[PDB]
């Protein structure tokens, strides 16, 4: 994820986008899941992924 | 017999040392430009649906 590497001409989300058509999954990054409360198909298709959270120091705890 | 003042000096000359410039190349970096993030060639899907 370095800054600068990727142009308007060779795009991030062109590049993403092919590497998750070819495993299978969609160009835009979007899987469609269903309602674990209603148990149906939710008519928008979600998008999903995997980032790199962080924990914070500050804790109700201590404030 | 002592020293006394003569003619002005009709001019002067200033010395200095000095090496000269080369061509221009301009060889701006080893392996240059930023080169492109790229697909795995082939790479296959690592995922398959159920049933």
């Amino acid at each position: 994820a370095t800054p600068f590497i990727f142009s308007e001409e060779n795009s991030a989300l062109e590049y993403f986008g092919e590497m998750l058509k070819a495993a299978g999954y969609n160009f835009y990054g979007t899987e469609r899941l269903y309602s674990g409360i209603s148990g149906l198909e939710l008519e928008a298709d979600i998008f999903i992924g995997v980032v790199y959270y962080q924990r914070l120091r500050h804790m109700v705890s201590d404030k | 017999g002592g020293l006394t003042c003569a003619s002005a000096p009709q001019g002067t000359l200033r010395i200095l040392e000095g090496p000269q410039q080369s061509l221009s190349g301009s060889p701006l970096q080893p392996i240059p430009a930023s080169p492109p993030p790229q697909i795995p060639p082939g790479l296959r899907p690592r995922f398959c649906a159920f049933g």
